[PDB]
RNA sequence: CGAUGUCGGCUCGUCGCAUCCUGGGGCUGAAGAAGGUCCCAAGGGUUGGGCUGUUCGCCCAUUAAAGCGGCACGCGAGCUG
RNA sequence: CGCUGAAAGCAUCUAAGCGGGAAGCCCGCCCCAAGAUGAGGCCUCCCACGGCAGCCGGUAAGGACCCGGGAAGACCA
């Protein structure tokens, strides 16, 4: 019943250096700087980072859980990394890898090409499955959301770009 | 950005792919560079061009010194082209090629004191049905006690023309370097013999 | 006895660093200096206050949501000629005017008040070109 | 989006949230989305 | 009340937005196309004619649309009458 | 409309932070514009003239008048 006080297991070997207003997380897959409120104290223990708040006021209670999750996401991101899968559905609808770029054929008069931002890698295992992967959890979910927005799931047909695991909710036509 | 100073010479039309093409003919070059405007010295980039040789007698001493400093024969007109730094020291009609699009600035023909109908295309008044000495008049110029005044910029009679006007995106139809001639499709501001400025167009 | 009236005095040039200071709370002090009301011989009908140089005026600070919500306004005299500019954009485009406007509104109206405003010299950035006047640094 | 002065839970999946100074009701049923106004 | 000229038209605009159109949206009993309803939005645009002094309205032919209000029911030291 | 995300173990576009998004807003286009008295900048020309921050006079760089005119114009410009 509290995220801010939950200690953060830090696997070896990722390092967590604390600094004014931020903490830096180095790991096997890159670095991430987490900007952290100065009112919160970030504490480095043996294989564990902890976050402490200076009072029980609402703002401190709110920054407390945020700051723990932010740091934990960076810790996961440099060790495990983050990924998000997209399933394409609909007859003509396919995807392919163009160099490093993502090309979607999804029923427009033209293909839609998505460039990767730095820290993002696109995978296309099969033509109806796309993988967005990177160390930055926020960035991964952003890029995945941008690609879904290109042709959202239709309200009447299993057609469009879906998050893997997204339920298919269709209302009736005629 | 590139540009040249010129003289509007007249209008005709040519035939191109079995189409009559109205053209204004411009005697443009040649324009010696007379001063360059640099960010270090002047705070911006431009080139002061000269145009038309002048009877040196008519050139006073401060102008003479100006032409001397940039070893150049005395010229009748100095105009700057903004954001233009030509590699050479003489600008000629060849900076444009047929097919390019240009903007042309001239001084429009002067209407002098113009009525509200000529200057602003007001409808004037009826010419019968009782209309009383208001056939070319502007009608109402306001409201009543609120606001009890007339707006700034209200359209009224007054001097009209002899002003700077730029026509944009004119097609260059031909360039004749042997005569420093530019053929521009359509209409260009001002009278024949008028000074004009021809610049690369700002429309993408 | 009549009240002392001062002969013309050489005015005092001062330098103020605006960085981090609160926009309006700094301005009240500058207007005081411009009026010369810090001076024991203050006279209301002569310009006898300080000349005030300000640096880092672009680093002036402000509370609440004023960066987005404070609106400066200009009226051109034409129909529809009310221009609204937020603090944000003014700081991005003419930052020295933010402090200049605050101080001007705190000076008296009239010929002397406008004269006093000319004795205020406001600069974005840490530098100013008045080294020859050798301004005395003030912590206010 | 229904825009009204009285915003209320319509069904038990409805959630009354405050967002950027405004009371919204969000829900899995799109008819129930509400903004106070 | 030792005078603040009145309806309607014409002319000339300008503003409000409770938006007629065009731009952006959510919901739909939204398959598509076309609509309905609400939200944002005043930048521009918003036709010609028959009837009647008319404003308004009805009608004809179109239109993206043929918006509604304020300005002394805007405007007669501007015209009409 | 989102992403990441607590308070509130879930959830939440938001409280920290980030993204997308209108013929509309700022700029971009065209015209005026330093009486912008906050009177700006650059190039070039003149010069330290006599007599008694002032005055008198003759000049300097230049300017004005006058005249021939002008797709400039009521005049003037
Ligand atoms: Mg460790
Ligand atoms: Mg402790
Ligand atoms: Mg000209
Ligand atoms: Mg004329
Ligand atoms: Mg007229
Ligand atoms: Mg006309
Ligand atoms: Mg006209
Ligand atoms: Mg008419
Ligand atoms: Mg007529
Ligand atoms: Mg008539
Ligand atoms: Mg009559
Ligand atoms: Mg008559
Ligand atoms: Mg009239
Ligand atoms: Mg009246
Ligand atoms: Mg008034
Ligand atoms: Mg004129
Ligand atoms: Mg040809
Ligand atoms: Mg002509
Ligand atoms: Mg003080
Ligand atoms: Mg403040
Ligand atoms: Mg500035
Ligand atoms: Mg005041
Ligand atoms: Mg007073
Ligand atoms: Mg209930
Ligand atoms: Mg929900
Ligand atoms: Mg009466
Ligand atoms: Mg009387
Ligand atoms: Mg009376
Ligand atoms: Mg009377
Ligand atoms: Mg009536
Ligand atoms: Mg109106
Ligand atoms: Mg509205
Ligand atoms: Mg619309
Ligand atoms: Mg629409
Ligand atoms: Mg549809
Ligand atoms: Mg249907
Ligand atoms: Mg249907
Ligand atoms: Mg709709
Ligand atoms: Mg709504
Ligand atoms: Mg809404
Ligand atoms: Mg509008
Ligand atoms: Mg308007
Ligand atoms: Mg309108
Ligand atoms: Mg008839
Ligand atoms: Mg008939
Ligand atoms: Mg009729
Ligand atoms: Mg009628
Ligand atoms: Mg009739
Ligand atoms: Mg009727
Ligand atoms: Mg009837
Ligand atoms: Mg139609
Ligand atoms: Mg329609
Ligand atoms: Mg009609
Ligand atoms: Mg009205
Ligand atoms: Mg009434
Ligand atoms: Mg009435
Ligand atoms: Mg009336
Ligand atoms: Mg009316
Ligand atoms: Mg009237
Ligand atoms: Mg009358
Ligand atoms: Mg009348
Ligand atoms: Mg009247
Ligand atoms: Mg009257
Ligand atoms: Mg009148
Ligand atoms: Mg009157
Ligand atoms: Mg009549
Ligand atoms: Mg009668
Ligand atoms: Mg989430
Ligand atoms: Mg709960
Ligand atoms: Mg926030
Ligand atoms: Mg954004
Ligand atoms: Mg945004
Ligand atoms: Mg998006
Ligand atoms: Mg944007
Ligand atoms: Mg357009
Ligand atoms: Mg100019
Ligand atoms: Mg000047
Ligand atoms: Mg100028
Ligand atoms: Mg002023
Ligand atoms: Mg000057
Ligand atoms: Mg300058
Ligand atoms: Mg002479
Ligand atoms: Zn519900």
């Amino acid at each position: 019943s509290r995220i801010g006080r939950l200690p953060i297991p830090v696997p070896k070997g990722v390092s967590v250096e604390v600094a004014p207003g931020r903490v830096k997380v180095k790991g096997p897959k890159g670095e991430l700087e987490v900007p952290v409120s100065p009112e919160m104290r970030v504490v480095v223990e043996e294989g564990v980072v902890r976050v402490e708040r200076p009072s029980d006021e609402r703002r401190h209670k709110s920054l407390h859980g945020l700051t723990r999750t932010l740091i934990a996401n960076a810790v996961k991101g440099v060790s495990e990394g983050y990924s998000k899968e997209l399933l394409i559905k609909g007859i003509g609808y396919r995807a392919r890898l163009v160099g490093r770029a993502l090309e979607l054929t999804v029923g427009f008069s033209h293909p839609v090409v998505v460039e990767p931002p730095e820290g993002i890698t696109f995978e296309v295992p099969e033509p109806t499955r796309v993988r967005v992967s990177g160390i930055d959890k926020q960035k991964v979910g952003q890029v995945a959301a941008n690609i879904r927005a290109i042709r959202k799931p239709s309200a009447y047909h299993e057609k469009g770009i879906y998050y893997a695991g997204e339920p298919v909710r269709l209302k009736p036509g005629k | 950005m590139k540009g040249i100073l010129g003289v509007k010479v007249g209008m005709t039309r040519i035939f191109r792919d079995d189409r009559a093409v109205p053209v204004t003919v411009i005697l443009a070059g040649p324009c010696p560079v007379v001063q360059r405007r640099t960010p270090e010295k002047d705070g911006y980039t431009a080139v002061q061009l000269g145009f038309l040789p002048q009877n040196p007698k008519r050139v006073n001493r401060p102008l003479k010194g100006h032409f001397a400093k940039a070893g150049v024969e005395p010229v009748r007109i100095l105009r700057e082209i903004r954001d233009f730094n030509p590699e050479g020291d003489t600008v000629t009609v060849e900076i444009f090629k047929p097919g390019e699009r240009v903007d042309v600035t001239g001084t429009s023909k002067g209407r002098g004191f113009a009525g509200v109908m000529k200057r602003w295309n007001f409808a004037g008044g009826p010419d019968s049905h009782g209309a009383h000495k208001i056939h070319r008049h502007p009608g109402s110029i306001g409201n009543r006690k609120t606001p009890g005044r007339v707006y700034k910029g209200k359209k009224m009679a007054g001097h009209y023309g002899a002003e700077r006007v730029t026509v944009m995106n004119l097609e260059v139809v031909d360039v004749i370097p042997e005569e420093n001639l530019l053929l521009v499709k359509g209409a260009v501001p001002g009278p024949n013999g008028g000074l004009v400025i021809v610049r690369e167009t700002k429309k993408a | 006895m009549k009240t002392y009236v001062p002969k013309q005095v050489e005015p005092r040039w001062v330098l103020i660093d605006a960085e981090g200071k609160t926009l309006g709370r700094l301005a009240t002090k500058i207007a005081t200096l411009l009026r010369g009301k810090h001076r024991p011989d203050w006279t209301p009908n002569v310009a006898m206050g300080d000349f005030v140089v300000v640096v880092n005026a672009d680093k002036i600070r402000v509370t609440g949501k004023k960066l987005e919500q404070k609106i400066y306004t200009r009226y051109s005299g034409y129909p529809g000629g009310l221009k609204k500019i937020p603090l944000e954009k003014m700081l991005a485009t003419h930052p020295e005017r933010v402090l200049e406007h605050a101080v001007k509104g705190m000076l008296p109206k009239g010929p002397l008040g406008r004269r006093l405003f000319k004795r205020l010299k406001v600069y974005a950035g840490p530098d100013h070109p008045h080294q020859a006047q050798r301004p005395e640094k003030l912590e206010v | 989006m229904k825009v009204r002065a009285s915003v209320k839970r319509i069904c038990d999946k409805c959630k009354v949230i405050r967002r950027h100074g405004r009371v919204y009701v969000i829900c899995e049923n799109p008819k129930h989305k509400q903004r106070q106004g």
